[PDB]
């Protein structure tokens, strides 16, 4: 047989690449708005949620929209100033003077800070982390809501999104799916209950990269949503301080009525039930021992607290009433509001949330569980299983598991006796390239440079055909002999129940050995042309 | 849980011999989970091996390791004078009894 | 990578100690200080380690209850607190730098500090 | 004879391009970590070391990265305030108010400055080039060191570094070598020694643009080494000072001991010897006279004194004891520390480079010497050099002469019969296209730019040959003749003991003249075909 | 371009004469500023020139020890002091703007300030 050379084929290959976010028609809706979606049938991949680079992907975007929103924005540092705070409870009255408008005068202004964004240094205080980072306004008039966020791959590669119902997020899948943009991905932030995010469909999933190691965190994805509605009851009032031109600094003041306490409501009807569903699963994935919980251990009061944000307002839920041992009723949770807070922590940043007139209410679906494992030879045969929290990425681990990012190889040199979006995935070679294939090669800085190198994979596989003698057709019989030494298998074997991705593996090894034939070949047919 | 037994003995030994070492794992695992450890009479104990067969920076070349599952060996071809102290087997967070070189 | 531990003392039964890891010369954030007990003339075990970045702590069922493993990262210094001693507590002390530190992924624990055999 | 178009040809044509640093596994290595090299035989090209381009890419590169580096770092506009300075020498204990993290609070704090960095306004100083500059604090665990620097080409161009090597920098070179990425090139500061540079292989080589212009630096190069430990022995204490949120102001203070000189020794022994071979050597590019030193001229500490960086303490060392006229020993310069310094001027920057602990010592090759000549009608036969300083390029002209960058120009049109990397340089026309050279076409905002260039050069070619009917093949034979004007010259004489380079330049005037009669006689061709 | 020197006197054996070429309207860093002696209807003579973006100056091998060439750029005005005149010092004084200033890149002296006649 001889060497032939096919343009288009629907093979890939693990790799790391920019995407881009799309949105639908704020700090995100800036991406370019709006998803098709093919089963492929017969197609097996082993997918790897951890090893993932999605998150990594994820992280750092948001990272720099973050900072990019937060540019044209308020910076407190004239605000670090002696505050003489008095008490109003957790929160402090607190009077301060401030270079106001006109620079040649001082005005003495009021504000009611948290307990928890103020540090002493008697009555006088400082906002906290003004020693060490650059508090800055999150700016009013620009909401930061997680809208949902789509991610499409660029030209030439793919996404692949497994279907099966019971995947825990490592392992092959029974069935894939290639897709151009993923779902609705809220970026939600949170520390020990997942909110907002996406149900298992039909079961409880359970995931971790290795159960025996125990710094590592275990998620778990609720089948059943359960409701959580909790409320920042206290009647503020905003007063507006303006420090300078056109910049101004928004706080509480002069709360009117009873100082309540801010509490978050879940229900121990299906809370419980959820738990003792989890309960019973990971009886499962252990020796058998006893399935039972326990609350976080100390720390930060970010992650030793479920925290979230609402409406920009961050609350600091303890979840002790959780995590420690059945009808109808409310598991209501006390919250402590922080203001200045530097979450995906950055030495030398922070941020001022401002505060909001009236109350507000914070209605959620627990849609997972963040846990960790307690280790020690303790017997007994009793597994403690603690919330944790910290390590960002997790929570977008969590929307990011079905889905794995491929880069679209063509060149799948296959012998033949002539001489001279990935719907066929799993079909055999025997019984389309141009109509549907290839014609996906080509259709800020960030998503410059990766349509920049869609154009250089394009032109260095056009090159390749072009040198290859194959400038306009997609299929080419070559003057390449077939070498008995290139895993030689009869064409019954190759064309027949064998599909195109493992006669890529087979033949993984020749890259970069044939190839020099076919130039050289070639040049030889040119060279003999010529004379 | 991961029960990590190690075998008997006191190995009187002269310098020179060489010297089989044993440990034994609970469960099925890889090679990855498990490490080895000099442990020094009143020092701080040194890494050699970590996934049971990638040897560590600033460790000699006597030192070699292999298995997989169960019964996990370490080998030493020539023992010096300091290499007659005990040698810890680590799981991911059990360390071992230590098996005793005189 | 250095790492400079304290100076041990016998604590009577009801006590409190205070042992410390104070580092240096690296990225102290992105670096896992789990402690870990010598057991006097017998085999080790693992108190609990301590993400410096979050605080976020996991300690071993023998001494949970007992132990709190503070960090400070403006000078980079981890903490340990033991509270409660009794005389049984007769060990030595020592942190370790690793999990994913070195190129495995596993716990391959490399650098160690100086000991404190509080007794 | 017939037009015929060859594909893929080496020749090529000086020209000016974007190149980008590699540098090797800090301000450099932020470049994208790699060097092939192959001897380019009986090729002859003319270098220019004064008419380059990349010194005048080098230079802009340092700038912008010393511009992009020191933006995340401290900027000293509070500390531009009155300074009460007493005697501890050259150093002055500096006493002064500044406003602490606590802006409504100030603290009286201490610093030993140098005089040199400071300014009277009695004993009521402040801190030199304040109003006229804006200091910006060097940033410490930022290390500055001047690691080695490679720089590849892009796609579609080379570099060609010269191998003969008694080579001054200008003229033929004998033979040549084509590369990717030069040598490891450390961007070193220096003033009148070029230190740490690249020694000669076999002779000490000298250039100017015209040794008769005397306003031109006449570099030499040592083929030998001349050892050069220099230290700083003052037993310094940095102390901290906090100006803001985050913001570190590192000071000298409290030195401990005896208040020591820093000094820069040479050793008597090596140096004068490689004087005198220098002094032989500049016998002979001039009318016979005595060849003899004096010290530098009149000018700024800058330019004075031998200058330069040495783990980030800025010495000035006078070299009046080098330049004025045998055995062993030692020529101990006396050196002055600079602190606020502000090389390659840039009017409204400076530089505050922070202090260190103990002391240092700074161990350096002196590999080179810049010059210059007194002119005037002085008669009586004897030259006087010195050294001359400051046009910071030439420090860079040193170690990119041997290199020159060239464009890669294809469709070499020669005549034949028919009608219907760089490799083989210097090689006949008689007795490979697609296999190496080819290939080599394509493979911040900067290296984006030159890569999208690329990409439009090889559209600009392949269109060209697409539209000369030549879309897959290298090589055509075309329905052009061959006029008699077009310089007629047999097969013989053409295709045997001619080089490509010179039937370039033999046929260079007639570009854009057979290129329309292709275009036209392919549209004749293909009108023909549909008709 | 305009150039603004300054007025002359007669300076006895011993004095010091310091004479300036004010500039003005172009890049003053990016210029050299020789200096040229006029001899007494006699040919001219190179005292030197000046980089005044780092002061780096070279003189004649004639007046080489007696004459010193300062330069100021905030102001854009360029300087020349000659001590320990004598009464042989007999000449004019000019500023001359060139060495690449111009297109060719040898020494080609288009603009002149307006002379200085110290005698
Ligand atoms: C998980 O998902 C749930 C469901 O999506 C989220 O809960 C919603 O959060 C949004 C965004 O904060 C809430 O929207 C806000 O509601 C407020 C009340 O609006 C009502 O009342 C006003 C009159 O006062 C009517 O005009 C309006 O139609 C409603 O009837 C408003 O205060 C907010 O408006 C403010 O923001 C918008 C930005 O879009 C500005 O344009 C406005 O000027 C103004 O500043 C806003 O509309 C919504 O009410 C919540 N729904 C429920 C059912 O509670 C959770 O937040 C989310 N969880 C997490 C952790 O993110
Ligand atoms: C021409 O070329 C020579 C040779 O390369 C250069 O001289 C070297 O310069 C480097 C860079 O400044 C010097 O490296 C520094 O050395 C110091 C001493 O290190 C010794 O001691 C410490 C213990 O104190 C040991 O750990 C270490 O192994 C050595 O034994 C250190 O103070 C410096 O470390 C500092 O910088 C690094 C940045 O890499 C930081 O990571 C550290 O935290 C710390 O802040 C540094 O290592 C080197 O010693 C010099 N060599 C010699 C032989 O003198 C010349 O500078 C160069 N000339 C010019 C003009 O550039
Ligand atoms: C997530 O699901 C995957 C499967 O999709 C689980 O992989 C399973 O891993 C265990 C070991 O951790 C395998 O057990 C052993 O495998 C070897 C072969 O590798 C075999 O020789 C042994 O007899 C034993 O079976 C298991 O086969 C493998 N697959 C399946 C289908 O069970 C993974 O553990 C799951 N993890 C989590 C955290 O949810
Ligand atoms: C660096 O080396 C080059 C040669 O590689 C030197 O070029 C030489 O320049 C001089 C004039 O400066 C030439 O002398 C004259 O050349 C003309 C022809 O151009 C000739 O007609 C005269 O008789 C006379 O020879 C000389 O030929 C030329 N080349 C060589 C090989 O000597 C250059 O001067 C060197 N410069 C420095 C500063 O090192
Ligand atoms: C993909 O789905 C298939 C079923 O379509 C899973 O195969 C079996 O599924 C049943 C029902 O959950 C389990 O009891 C069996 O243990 C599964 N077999 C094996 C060999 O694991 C398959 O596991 C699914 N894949 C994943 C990753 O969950
Ligand atoms: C989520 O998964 C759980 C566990 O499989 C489902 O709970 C089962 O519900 C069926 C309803 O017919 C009962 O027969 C089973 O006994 C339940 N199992 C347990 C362990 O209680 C639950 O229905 C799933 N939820 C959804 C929305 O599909
Ligand atoms: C929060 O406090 C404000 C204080 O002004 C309340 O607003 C007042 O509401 C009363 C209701 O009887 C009106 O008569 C006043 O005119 C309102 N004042 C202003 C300035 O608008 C507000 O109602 C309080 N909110 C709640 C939920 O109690
Ligand atoms: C939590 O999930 C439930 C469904 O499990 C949501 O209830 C639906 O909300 C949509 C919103 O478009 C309504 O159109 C449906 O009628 C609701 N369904 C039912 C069965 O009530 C609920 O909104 C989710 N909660 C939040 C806060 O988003
Ligand atoms: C390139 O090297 C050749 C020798 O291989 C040089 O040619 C002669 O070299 C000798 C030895 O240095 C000199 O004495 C001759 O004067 C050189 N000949 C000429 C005509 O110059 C050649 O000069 C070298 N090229 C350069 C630029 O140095
Ligand atoms: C640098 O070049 C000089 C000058 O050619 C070399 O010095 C010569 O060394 C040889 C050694 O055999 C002596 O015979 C010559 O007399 C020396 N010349 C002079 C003018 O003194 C020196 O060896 C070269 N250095 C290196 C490392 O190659
Ligand atoms: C530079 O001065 C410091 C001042 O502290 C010296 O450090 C002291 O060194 C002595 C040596 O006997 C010790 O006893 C002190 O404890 C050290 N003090 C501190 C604070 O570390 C340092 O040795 C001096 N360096 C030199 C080279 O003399
Ligand atoms: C100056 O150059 C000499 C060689 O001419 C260098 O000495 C060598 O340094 C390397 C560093 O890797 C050592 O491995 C060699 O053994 C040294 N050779 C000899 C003959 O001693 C010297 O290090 C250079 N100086 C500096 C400061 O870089
Ligand atoms: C704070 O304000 C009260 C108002 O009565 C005043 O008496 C007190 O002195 C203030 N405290 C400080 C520290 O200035
Ligand atoms: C603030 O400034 C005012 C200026 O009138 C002064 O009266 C007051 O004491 C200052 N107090 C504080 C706490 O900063
Ligand atoms: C294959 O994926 C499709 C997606 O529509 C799903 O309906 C189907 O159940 C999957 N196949 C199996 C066997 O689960
Ligand atoms: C919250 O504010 C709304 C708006 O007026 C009011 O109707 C409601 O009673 C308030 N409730 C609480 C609990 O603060
Ligand atoms: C999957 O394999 C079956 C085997 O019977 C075959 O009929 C089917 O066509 C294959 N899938 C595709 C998409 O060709
Ligand atoms: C083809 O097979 C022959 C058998 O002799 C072998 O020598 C040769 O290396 C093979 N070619 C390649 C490219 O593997
Ligand atoms: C300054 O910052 C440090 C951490 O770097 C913090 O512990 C300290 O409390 C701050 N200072 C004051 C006065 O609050
Ligand atoms: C400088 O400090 C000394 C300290 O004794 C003080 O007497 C003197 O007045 C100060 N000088 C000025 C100008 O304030
Ligand atoms: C600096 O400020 C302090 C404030 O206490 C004052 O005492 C001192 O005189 C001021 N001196 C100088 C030199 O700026
Ligand atoms: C040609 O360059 C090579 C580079 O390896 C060098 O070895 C050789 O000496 C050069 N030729 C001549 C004649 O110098
Ligand atoms: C320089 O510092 C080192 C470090 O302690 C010391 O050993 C040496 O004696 C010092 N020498 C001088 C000359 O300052
Ligand atoms: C250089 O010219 C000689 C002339 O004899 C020839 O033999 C040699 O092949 C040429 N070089 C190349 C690279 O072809
Ligand atoms: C070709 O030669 C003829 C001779 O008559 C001349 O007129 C014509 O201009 C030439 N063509 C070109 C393109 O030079
Ligand atoms: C202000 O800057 C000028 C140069 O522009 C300098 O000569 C002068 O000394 C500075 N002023 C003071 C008070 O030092």
């Amino acid at each position: 047989l001889w060497v032939t050379v096919y343009y288009g084929v629907p093979v890939w290959r693990d790799a790391i690449t920019t995407l881009f976010c799309a949105s639908d028609a704020n700090v995100w809706a800036t991406c370019v708005p709006t998803p098709q979606e093919m089963v492929l049938e017969n197609v097996t991949e082993n997918f790897n949620m951890w090893k993932n680079n999605m998150v990594d992907q994820m992280h750092e975007d948001i990272i720099s929209l973050w900072d990019q929103s937060l540019k044209p924005c308020v910076q407190l540092t004239p605000l670090c100033v002696t505050l003489n705070c008095t008490d109003v409870t957790g929160i402090k009255n607190c009077s301060f003077n401030i270079t106001t408008e006109v620079r040649d005068k001082k005005k003495k202004v009021h504000a009611l800070f948290y307990r928890l964004d103020i540090v002493p240094i008697s009555t006088e205080y400082i906002l906290i982390n003004c020693n060490t980072s650059v508090i800055t306004q999150i700016c009013p008039k620009v909401s930061f809501d997680p809208i949902p966020i789509h991610y499409c791959a660029p030209a030439g590669y793919a996404i692949l999104k497994c279907n099966n119902k019971t995947f825990n997020g490592t392992g092959p899948c029974n069935n894939v799916s290639t897709i151009q943009c993923t779902h609705g991905i809220k970026p939600v932030v949170s520390t020990q209950l997942l909110l907002n995010g996406s149900l298992a469909e039909e079961d409880i999933i359970i995931s971790s990269e290795n159960m025996m190691d125990n710094t590592k965190t275990i998620i778990v994805h609720f089948n059943e949503s359960v409701g959580i509605e909790c409320t920042r009851p206290n009647n503020n009032t905003v007063e507006s301080i303006r420090i300078g031109p056109g910049q101004t600094f928004y706080v509480t003041g002069e709360i009117i009525g009873d100082i309540r306490q801010a509490h978050c409501n879940i229900s121990k009807g299906n809370w419980s039930k959820t738990l003792q569903r989890v309960k019973e699963k990971l009886k499962k994935y252990y020796h058998n021992k006893t399935i039972k919980f326990e609350p976080s251990s100390g720390g930060d009061l970010e992650i030793t607290t479920h925290s979230f944000n609402c409406r920009g307002e961050f609350f600091y839920c303890y979840t002790s009433g959780l995590f420690n041992e059945g009808t109808n009723g409310t598991i209501t949770l006390p919250c402590r509001i922080k203001q200045i807070v530097n979450m995906w922590q950055k030495v030398g940043r922070a941020m001022y949330a401002p505060p909001i007139a009236g109350n507000i209410t914070c209605s959620s679906n627990i849609t997972g569980l963040l846990l960790t494992r307690d280790g020690g030879r303790g017997t007994n045969g009793t597994e403690t299983f603690r919330p944790a929290g910290g390590n960002m990425k997790d929570n977008w681990r969590s929307e990011l598991y079905k889905y794995k990012v491929v880069e679209i190889k063509p060149l799948g040199i296959a012998p033949t006796k002539c001489r001279r979006f990935l719907g066929a995935a799993g079909s055999t070679m025997g019984a389309v390239q141009t109509r549907q294939l290839l014609s996906g090669f080509v259709q800020g800085i960030k998503q410059l440079q990766t349509r920049v190198l869609a154009i250089e994979r394009y032109l260095e596989v056009q090159q390749f055909l072009g040198l290859w003698g194959c400038s306009g057709k997609a299929i080419c019989c070559t003057a390449v002999p077939w070498n008995t030494t290139w895993s030689n298998k009869s064409e019954q074997e190759i064309w027949n129940n064998m599909t195109w991705m493992q006669w890529d593996r087979e033949v993984g090894n020749y890259t970069d050995t044939i190839y020099k034939l076919l130039f050289v070949a070639q040049f030889q047919q040119e060279i003999n042309e010529v004379d | 849980e991961i029960v990590l037994t190690q075998s008997p003995g006191t190995l009187s030994l002269s310098p020179g011999e060489g010297a089989t070492l044993s440990c034994r794992t609970s469960q099925s695992l890889s090679s990855s989970s498990l490490a080895w450890y000099q442990q020094k009479p009143g020092l701080a104990p040194r890494l050699l091996i970590y996934g049971a067969s990638i040897r560590a920076t600033g460790i000699p070349d006597r030192f070699s390791g292999s298995g997989s599952g169960t019964d996990f060996t370490l080998t030493i071809s020539r023992l010096e004078p300091e290499d007659f102290a005990v040698y810890y087997c680590q799981q991911y967070e059990f360390f071992g009894a230590g098996t005793r070189v005189e | 990578v250095q790492l400079v531990q304290s100076g041990a003392e016998l604590k009577k039964p009801g006590a409190s100690v205070k042992v410390s890891c104070k580092a240096s010369g690296y990225t102290f954030t992105d670096s896992y200080m789990h402690w870990v007990r010598q057991a006097p003339g017998q085999g080790l075990e693992w108190m609990g380690w301590i993400n410096p970045n979050y605080g976020a702590t996991n300690y071993a069922h023998k001494f949970q209850g007992r132990v709190t493993m503070t960090r400070d990262t403006s000078i980079t210094t981890a903490y340990m607190e033991l509270n409660r001693l009794r005389s049984d507590d007769t060990a030595v002390y020592y942190c370790a730098r690793g999990n994913f530190l070195r190129v495995d992924y596993t716990w391959d624990f490399q650098h160690w500090g100086q000991g404190t055999l509080v007794t």
